[PDB]
């Protein structure tokens, strides 16, 4: 087995290899995750470089880890798949041991855990992979939103969003997300995710994804003609 | 370059240099002999005093292997103890098999192979010692010495160390000056005299004399360790030849 | 020690990219182009010989072109050698899904276990990614046809059509042109040559340089046949279409 | 330029770690020479004890590999001692498992297979030696056969190795051109040991005393090697020319 | 543990399965499901040594509900049954093998017809009509290849069944505490809440 | 067939006082109907204030006590010197007999 | 601590070119010149044996290989290499095709297992590419006759004739004059004597020329009689008398 | 590249001085060891107003008596954390007793220097593992990823820790009472800390004889900036 | 130069800087005295605080009843080599019932120190240790150094400025051989020495540690209120 230390410390005291694998992360298409009072959106930018894609077979960019919990992501799409899988597994394995589906801040902490251990094992370099997590923790209606990057340290978000033009988007949803104040119905939840993605998204074409997460695994991804309606509303919105 | 960084790569001349440069660790060690005799072998060593701190007779360098068997060497010292513990490993599996204890040429390619072994890996580095050995098997006596390389030869008389030319220079007058042999008590007291001669390069520090022997009628074919009485007769011996 | 002599294949530029993978597909760029074209009743698979000497034995050959079960073939660009490695283990992972669910194995799952293969060797291991860019053309009775593309990456996507290998900046313009929906197998035949002849980096776009198969819904109904050309039937394609 | 440290291929397609093997084959500054009577293969070798402190019985380049089998080598002596020992072990081992004695072309075969993983895989450097193989083998007769550090080997008529090597071989080429034949054509091996210390004089152009030379005789059913006194006896009949 | 049944009608299948759990000389337990979900149209009943069976049951649900997730797709009964044979025909040269006998039934939701599958713990599956393992057979056989019909309803193979669980009370030594009955049709699996 | 285990005889007798305890052994190592020895102690001084028996086969009991002795100089070592508690001895003791569970010691232990 | 080279020594350029195999391939460029034929009732393969000595027996070097009883391989570039690879593709036609089926491998299986061991050698870590193609010559009963080159990187192709080594350029278009696909085996013969004069400088005779054919089955080189099924070699070593018949109608 | 095993000249570890590094960039952490308890206090640092400030977690539970606060790459502290309670906790199994907290640090620092050609780097964070046993009373240990752990009455680690330490050098006296403890720690913390010292920003936490390990609720430390703000008005 | 980028590698002079690096740790590590008479072996150490509100780190380890070590350099390799040691006197203790030879123990240790000297992807041990113990052959003072190189001496120092304490053992040799029946004296003695070595701050309560074992003493720790009595 191949043994090679890749992640090691510089002498300014930083892992070169996990701060590279941030830089892939910042090149991924757009993610955003936003809070509502009583459900969690998951905003995705994807690129326009290529149409003549088919869509109905093409990797989807949010991913059902249980039915209670989704992870999207930015960066590599390949990465992302080995943890995806591996959250997949620890989910049934923990409904197989424990007799209760993982709570959201669980899986985030494994997936972390993940990401961790390949910042310092020989032979493999880090995860080019940042992950928003969110559902609902079984029977409870509270919801839960929390971010993962290759380093493994991982916390909860009010609202955040990952990737390219992240900078932008998370200006947007700190000066357009009132904590005192948060979405308080599904569609004004829904609403502030599409907005943010608008400040960096280019077209409202097929270039949004959004998926709705409620309480007690309702989960319902909307279909290009449902975010139009959205894209369309906002846009005669800016009539002042 | 870039050729005597890497253990075990071969120069445009066709030299492991990482061998050549374990040669030097050699050549900087103290003075170490063997003399071969007409019955057996004689080892002897310089032992530098660093200090009056240190215990006399207390901190041994010789080494038996098996009962009939004396090493000696000279540069890092726990390369040698590395190499005679591998020794003692070679010889209890050989007596083990063949119930004969280790014939001293079959215990020298035991020696040479495993040396020779730490020349083909980059993994690993060259021994930093020259190892001078024998004993009295059922073929007579065989004194041997074996250098980083592996390379080793049986040997009338041997030296390695900082005082290795001086030693060399007084075996050759030895072999030319006895042709028809020496006895194992003279060869106790001439190893002591090249010792005290071979000092002349080690001239900084005072020393401590350490012979030891294998004779067939002297010790019986078994290694023992010259003490008291008659290491101070060869001591007595070397001191009057330095005036 | 030996860390001296370590290219280290699996680490990030200072830009978060894997230079392997951006080597690997530099590589498979100047490989004989393919092209993968789906239709409505079936789907093509065309691709152009790395150029053929006519000593070069013709009919009993298929060095871009392989089978992975009956419902199911790849289109190769890159490493002939690096392909046979990775389609035997597609084969064998076909045959395993068979054995466990007595079902034909589903299109993705067959690429996704191939693409994760790949992803491997650019994550773990200390050694070289696979110079391989593949496309799937295979039917299963979820999605019906499908169209994918892996690359040594081990990222894969869905197409309607795609090329890999050279000049695939310029096919996959006249392809984004001249492809609609409606569009039959027939009419995909033709615009896949007609591609090629476009593409290619040599004048005459002739038959012994060309290996084609289409998989049709055409059969006993229901059923899925898989065609890989004969040479002869390459000549008459090309020669029905006027490109000779 | 790491593709000089290991066994990689440089831009034009050399291994440099397998040519400066060779080079390390000559480092003893040894000429050795193999001929074949028609009962016998003789090899010989210059024997150099240039320190009088060494015992010079102790200092040999030939080999008993097998009862059959003689391997002299050019090279250095910690790699010839590796190299003897590994063939002893497999000669033994081929014994055992296929109830026949090891033929000398296929331990020599065996021995550049291991040379050949060498010059292929990293870890492993090529031991820098030329292993000459001798014996009469039951079915193929007297039989040369020389192993190289690139896993090279082949079958000769005759043979010669080391720095003076050349010099050697084209003496023994013209001897063969002339004589006509595949072999010295001698009934005795001491007369095709004579023979090769002969063609080794004039090749070298220098004397040898008994203390110059190493001698190994291979006939049906086993090979050994001449003590000072047999080379001397020897000498001694090369004298009335 | 006890007697399990099975009994695929027109368009549903139908497992019964036995409440008792009997620890030597004691009735433990009298309401035991020996019944696990692999999926929302698929139901697997199982008999056999204690603790291998619901380790077993349990393991099969977890490797479906994986691959569901994995593929957001529901395997026909058939894959599933494939599956669980194998991992049986597996068991059987193991160290210890799985000591458990299953009925799978399943609503074939892309075929819209219902399948009843019985595996043993050797591996040894069969699609039947109507099903049962261990001593369950030898009594209820004769009334279903009596009475049985492709084409009966819901209601009618739940009377089937009644009549099958009748002569089980009547002539098994074993007081097996009556049955569970679980209903596998296109709407899903729900419980005949009592018998 | 080999037979790993043998009874070595012998009883032993543990009583706690108040501010006190006595754990007393008879002398006496037999097999079968021979008298092995009239004076082998069975009843040993393991230090930390602590005595201890292990009476049955007497292999298996000299190999625990010495498992129990070494157990305690590595409690000295790894805790600062620390007085390992006569509970906290009780409890090693547990983890010691329970590592041979399916090769057990032929031995009851009274410390 | 023996091998840590547990990491590829061929890794892509910048260029996308994999250097250990190109270099492979120029080692094989260097090499001896070596050819084939496809006739329609046989195949013909060919090289030249370049003595190292004239001291040396070159009958004991064999160039041209039997890898099968039906299926025979030559190289250019380094002979070691050929050796060990000839080892390997003896070993690996029985322990993955006879010993599971009973009958040798097809010319195209085997050719393909040869490929398989020599793109190990360009991704297994701490070993370079082997340097040599191979010329793989073979009947089987459902394919009939092929020829295939086998290069360092892996791939295979199959060809009507060919050459490599360092006349190849030469030979490629001297065979491309006289091929025809109506070429009877003595014909692809006489024209592989021709093509293989033009890249041999030194003697051209049967002791310096190795040439074996893939063609009709050889009861008298089978060893026994008595399966009537069993109807011996298609693989035929010509001996030095044999080559030297054919150079006088040269 | 060279040995990540590998001796500087002046005879230190590159890679266990590059980690020091690391965690010298790291959110502050005091800890401060009184006759009445030891007081653990950490910057919490969050990266934007958005992230939840209590979902950040740099002081944890070990045992009942024993607690821990980490400084540096803190997702190199899961393991080091993980490895604690297990021992903590499998001591307990097989003695019945408490687990001594300076033989608890000596087990985390025995991880430590476990990597090289185990793991493939050291450890990017220090610890201040803080608890109460009965032979040696109340403890404070600073566990570096060098394998060194030293006993400390008080200790400042992070990017504020050079000023901090001077600061607890001067105010340090081993007649401290707990209450005295909490308001040093958040007036050193309001101190180095660049945003402004409240009770989302700040978290505190002690472990007692009598009720072992406790994290302060917002509200408590709330109560405690207001105590320390009147304390320093005063003269 | 080239040549320090791992210990597998010798300099052309034919030295190990790898290992002269790890030898280098030592004499930034705090000083450390050893005497002996005929009856007693003594530990003196002079312990580093980190800081004022730091401890002193402890610099004397107990190996078993009659043997045990003082450090300098890298505490954790201290930690290894002495936990490696208490294992060979226990292995000596439980299968022969012998009492380990303190002379024994300095092979071990050695041939321990020497393989991590000579193969890949290891490193030198970055610690010297002063080894005291009362075996069969009366008492034993021994210096270990990261080499591999162990030496039995009658007394030494190692670590910061232990050039000092070096010289006034050297001088003192025969008062301090011959303080046979007196722990007291031969204790002072060694305080004594270590004062050699110290500059502008000298030995407080708990910054010095003593060890002591001889004839009828078991390897003991003195430290604190209970070395007071020796300042």
């Amino acid at each position: 087995g191949y043994d090679r230390a890749l992640s090691i410390f510089s002498p300014d005291g930083h892992i070169f290899q996990v701060e590279y694998a941030l830089e892939a992360v910042k090149r991924g298409t757009c993610a955003v995750g936003v809070k509502g009072k009583n459900c969690v959106v998951l905003g995705c930018e994807r690129r326009s470089t290529l149409k003549l894609q088919d869509t109905r077979i093409t990797p989807s960019k949010v991913s059902k880890i249980d039915s209670h919990v989704v992870l999207s992501f930015s960066g590599l799409n390949a990465d992302s798949r080995i943890l995806i899988e591996k959250a997949r597994v620890e989910a049934q394995s923990h409904r197989l041991t424990l007799e209760d589906p993982v709570t959201v801040e669980y899986l985030t902490r494994y997936v972390a855990g993940v990401q961790q251990r390949y910042t310092q094992s020989g032979g493999v370099r880090p995860f080019g992979v940042s992950t928003l997590i969110a559902g609902f923790d079984p029977r409870d209606d509270e919801p839960k939103l929390y971010q993962t990057e290759p380093s493994g340290i991982y916390s909860s978000w009010s609202a955040q969003t990952i990737g390219r033009n992240s900078k932008t988007v998370r200006e947007f949803l700190e000066k357009n997300y009132d904590r005192k104040e948060p979405p308080a119905t599904v569609e004004e939840c829904v609403k502030l995710t599409v907005r943010s993605l608008l400040e960096v998204v280019q077209t409202g074409a097929k270039n949004i994804e959004i998926t709705v997460v409620k309480p007690d695994s309702d989960i319902v991804a909307l279909s290009s003609e449902e975010i139009n309606q959205y894209v369309t509303q906002i846009e005669q919105e800016k009539q002042e | 370059t870039g050729y005597d960084l890497s253990n075990s790569v071969f120069s445009p001349d066709g030299r492991n240099f990482q061998v050549e440069y374990a040669v030097k660790a050699v050549e900087n060690g103290t003075t170490s002999i063997g003399i071969k005799c007409n019955d057996g072998v004689v080892f002897a060593v310089e032992k530098l005093i660093t200090s009056k701190l240190l215990v006399p007779q207390k901190n041994v360098k010789i080494q038996v292997v098996d009962r009939h068997i004396g090493c000696v060497y000279s540069g890092l010292i726990p390369d040698g103890r590395h190499l005679v513990n591998r020794g003692r490993e070679e010889a209890a599996s050989f007596k083990k098999l063949y119930k004969t204890p280790i014939p001293i040429p079959a215990f020298a390619d035991r020696l040479g192979q495993y040396v020779q072994a730490h020349t083909l890996y980059n993994s690993v580095r060259p021994f930093g010692v020259s190892t001078i050995f024998g004993g009295v098997d059922k073929n007579g006596a065989h004194l041997y010495m074996l250098e980083p390389s592996g390379s080793y030869w049986g040997y009338k008389g041997a030296a390695t160390g900082k005082g290795r030319q001086s030693a060399k220079a007084e075996l050759e007058k030895l072999v030319d000056h006895h042709p028809e042999g020496l006895s194992a008590r003279e060869a106790v007291k001439q190893a002591a005299k090249i010792i005290y001669l071979a000092h002349e390069d080690n001239k900084e520090k005072d020393f401590e004399l350490e012979i030891s022997w294998c004779s067939l009628s002297e010790t019986n074919g078994l290694h023992k360790f010259v003490k008291g009485d008659l290491l101070q007769e060869a001591i007595d011996f070397a001191q009057k030849e330095i005036n | 020690g030996s860390r001296r002599y370590d290219s280290r294949t699996t680490i990030f530029s200072p830009e978060g990219r894997l230079y392997q993978v951006e080597y690997a597909l530099e590589s498979i760029s100047h490989a004989g182009t393919a092209i993968g074209i789906m239709a409505s009743d079936g789907i093509v698979l065309a691709a152009e010989r790395k150029v053929t000497s006519t000593l070069l034995e013709q009919d009993t050959s298929t060095e871009k072109l392989y089978k992975l079960n009956d419902k199911i073939a790849v289109a190769v660009a890159g490493l002939t050698a690096d392909a046979e490695i990775l389609i035997n283990t597609a084969r064998i992972h076909a045959q395993n899904y068979l054995k466990t669910y007595n079902e034909d194995i589903p299109v993705e799952i067959l690429v996704r276990r191939l693409s994760d293969i790949k992803q491997g060797y650019t994550q773990h291991g200390g050694l070289r990614p696979f110079g391989v860019s593949f496309i799937y053309a295979g039917y299963d009775d979820r999605y019906g046809y499908q169209l994918y593309t892996s690359n040594p990456s081990g990222n894969y996507t869905g197409w309607k059509a795609i090329s890999v290998g050279a000049n695939t900046s310029a096919a996959q313009t006249l392809l984004q042109m001249d492809y609609k929906d409606d569009m039959k197998v027939d009419d995909a035949i033709e615009l896949a040559l007609k591609t090629l002849s476009k593409t290619t980096d040599s004048s005459a776009l002739t038959y012994d340089r060309l290996e084609f198969a289409t998989i049709r819904k055409g059969a006993n109904d229901g059923e899925v046949y898989q065609k890989i050309f004969k040479p002869q039937e390459i000549k008459d394609i090309l020669v029905k279409t006027g490109i000779t | 330029g790491y593709d000089r440290h290991i066994t990689i291929f440089s831009p034009e397609g050399r291994l440099y770690q397998v040519e400066y093997a060779f080079k390390a084959t000559n480092q003893t500054n040894i000429n050795s020479l193999a001929v074949r009577g028609k009962d016998c293969t003789v090899v010989i070798s210059q024997k150099k004890v240039p320190d009088k402190l060494l015992d010079p019985t102790t200092v040999s380049y030939i080999f008993c590999i097998s009862r059959t089998i003689g391997m002299v080598v050019n090279g250095p002596i910690p790699d010839a001692r590796n190299a003897a020992l590994r063939a002893k072990a497999e000669a033994a081992e081929f014994r055992y498992k296929y109830g026949y004695d090891m033929p000398c072309d296929v331990l020599a075969k065996r021995m550049a297979n291991l040379s050949q993983i060498y010059t292929q895989r990293a870890y492993m450097r090529p031991l820098g030696v030329i292993l000459t193989f001798v014996s009469v083998d039951e079915e193929l007769g007297p039989s040369i056969y020389k192993t190289d550090p690139a896993g090279y080997y082949v079958g000769y008529k005759a043979t010669a190795t080391g720095p003076k090597q050349q010099e050697i071989t084209t003496n023994l080429e013209n001897h063969f051109k002339k004589s006509k034949i595949d072999h010295i054509n001698e009934e005795s091996w001491e007369k095709v040991v004579e023979f090769a210390i002969t063609h080794m004089i004039d090749a070298l152009g220098t004397e040898f005393s008994k203390n110059d030379l190493e001698v190994g005789v291979a006939t049906k059913d086993k090979f050994f090697t001449l003590s000072a006194e047999n080379i001397e006896e020897r000498l001694v009949a090369i004298a009335e020319q | 543990m006890d007697i399990i049944l099975g009994i695929r009608v027109q368009d549903s299948v139908i497992l019964a399965s036995s409440k008792a759990v009997t620890r030597g000389i004691s009735v433990l337990k009298d309401s035991d499901d020996k019944t696990r979900q692999l999926s929302p149209h698929t139901l697997m009943s199982f008999a056999g040594e204690a603790g291998d069976t619901v380790q077993f049951a349990e393991y099969i649900q977890a490797n479906i509900q994986l691959y569901s997730i994995r593929e957001d797709y529901e395997l026909s009964p058939q894959a599933v049954s494939s599956f669980v044979r194998q991992e049986l025909a597996k068991s059987i040269r193991s160290r210890r093998p799985y000591q458990v006998n299953v009925l799978i039934g399943g609503y074939d939701k892309k075929k819209n017809k219902p399948e009843l599958y019985q595996i043993d713990y050797l591996g040894t599956k069969v699609e039947l009509p109507y099903g049962a393992h261990g001593y369950s057979g030898f009594y209820t056989f004769s009334l279903l290849d009596h009475h049985y019909r492709p084409d009966m309803t819901t209601e009618e193979g739940l009377d089937l069944l009644k009549l099958c669980v009748q002569e089980l009370e009547k002539r098994m030594p074993m007081d097996f505490k009556g049955v569970i009955v679980k209903i596998v049709d296109k709407d899903g699996i729900r419980q005949v809440d009592d018998f | 067939q080999f037979n790993p285990y043998g009874d070595n005889g012998g009883t032993i007798l543990g009583i706690a006082g108040e501010d006190f305890a006595v754990l007393a052994g008879d002398t006496r190592n037999i097999t079968d109907y021979s008298i092995n020895s009239r004076y082998e102690p069975k009843v040993f001084d393991c230090g930390d204030n602590i005595v201890m028996s292990a009476n049955g086969f007497a292999a298996d009991g000299d190999a625990l006590v010495k498992r129990f002795k070494n157990s305690v100089k590595w409690y000295h070592f790894d805790h600062n010197d620390k007085k390992l508690s006569i509970n906290s001895a009780a409890r090693n003791i547990q983890h010691l007999l329970y590592g041979k569970r399916f090769f057990p010691y032929y031995v009851h232990t009274i410390i | 601590m023996t091998d840590r080279y547990s990491f590829s020594l061929t890794t892509f350029s910048p260029s996308g070119k994999l250097g250990q195999i190109d270099y492979a391939l120029t080692a094989v460029k260097q090499g001896v010149t070596s050819l084939g034929i496809k006739a329609t009732n046989g195949v013909v393969i060919a090289t030249e044996k370049k003595s190292s000595s004239p001291l040396a027996m070159s009958e004991t070097l064999s160039k041209v290989s039997l890898l099968t009883p039906d299926i025979g391989a030559v190289y250019s570039g380094m002979g070691p290499d050929y050796r060990v690879l000839v080892d390997k593709s003896r070993k690996v036609a029985h322990t993955s095709y006879k010993r599971i089926y009973g009958e040798y491998p097809p010319t195209k299986l085997l050719v393909s297992e040869v490929a398989k061991i020599m793109q190990e050698a360009t991704q297994s870590g701490g070993v370079r590419p082997f340097g040599v193609s191979l010329l793989i010559a073979g009947h089987d009963e459902f394919n009939g006759f092929s020829l295939y080159q086998v290069d360092p990187s892996g791939s295979y192709f199959p060809w009507k004739a060919t050459a490599i080594g360092k006349g190849s350029v030469a030979a490629k278009t001297f065979l491309e004059k006289r091929w025809n696909d109506e070429l009877e085996l003595e014909d692809a013969i006489h024209i592989a004597l021709l093509t293989l004069k033009e890249s041999v400088e030194g003697e051209f005779n049967g002791d310096t020329i190795e040439l074996a054919i893939i063609g009709d089955e050889n009861p008298d080189l089978l060893g026994y009689t008595g399966i009537p099924t069993d109807k011996g070699p298609r693989f035929r070593k010509l001996t030095s008398q044999e080559i030297n018949d054919r150079l006088e109608a040269l | 590249d060279r040995g990540v095993s590998t001796f500087s000249p002046e005879g230190r570890l590159f890679q266990v001085e590059y980690s020091l590094e690391a965690i010298k960039l790291g959110s502050t952490a005091i800890g401060i060891a009184t006759k009445e308890g030891v007081v653990l206090g950490v910057e919490k640092r969050a990266t934007s107003p958005l992230l939840e400030s209590d979902s950040i977690e740099k002081i944890v539970e070990i045992d009942r008596h024993i607690g821990c606060a980490m400084s540096g790459l803190t997702a190199d502290a899961r393991s080091m954390i993980e490895h604690a309670r297990t021992a903590a906790v499998t001591h307990n199994l097989y003695y019945d007793e408490d687990i001594n907290v300076e033989s608890l640090t000596q087990s985390v620092c025995d991880l430590a220097l476990r990597f090289g050609e185990l793991m493939s780097r050291p450890f990017g964070v220090a610890l201040l593992i803080a608890g109460h046993d009965a032979d040696d009373g109340y403890q404070l240990f600073h566990a570096e990823p060098s394998g060194t752990f030293y006993r400390y009455n008080a200790k400042a680690i992070g990017s504020g820790s050079e000023g901090a330490q001077a600061e607890l050098l001067n105010e340090w006296h081993s007649s401290l009472t707990l209450k005295e403890a909490e308001l040093l720690v958040l007036k050193i913390l309001k101190q180095v800390m660049e945003e402004k010292l409240d009770e989302n920003n700040a978290q505190l936490s002690c472990i007692t004889k009598q009720d072992g390990f406790k994290i302060y609720d917002n509200e408590k430390t709330a109560e405690l900036i207001k105590e320390l703000k009147e304390k320093e008005a005063a003269e | 130069n080239n040549y320090d980028g791992d210990t597998v590698t010798f300099s052309p002079t034919g030295r190990l800087f790898q290992v002269e690096y790890a030898l280098e740790a030592i004499k930034q590590g705090s000083v450390t005295v050893g005497l002996r008479s005929n009856t007693h072996a003594v530990l003196v150490a002079l312990k580093r605080n980190a800081d004022e509100l730091s401890s002193y780190q402890k610099k004397i380890i107990k190996c078993d009843e009659h043997m045990g070590l003082s450090l300098a350099g890298l505490a954790p390799d201290a930690r290894v080599l002495s936990n490696y040691l208490r294992q060979q006197c226990n292995y000596s203790s439980l299968v022969f019932n012998r009492k380990l030879a303190v002379e024994r123990a300095g092979h071990l240790l050695c041939d321990k120190a020497q393989k991590n000297t000579q193969s890949y992807g290891g490193r030198p041990y970055g610690v010297g240790l002063l080894i005291i113990g009362y075996d069969k052959s009366g008492a034993h003072l021994l210096e270990f150094q990261p080499s591999g190189n162990v030496t039995e001496l009658y007394g030494t120092a190692i670590g910061a400025r232990s050039q000092g304490a070096k010289t006034y053992l050297e001088r003192t040799l025969d008062t301090f051989i011959k303080i046979d029946g007196n722990p007291d004296e031969l204790i002072k003695a060694g305080v004594e020495a270590i004062s050699q070595s110290l500059r502008d701050e000298s030995l407080t309560v708990d910054n010095l540690s003593i060890a002591i074992v001889g004839k009828d003493t078991p390897f003991t720790i003195y430290d604190g209120e209970a070395v007071a009595k020796y300042i």
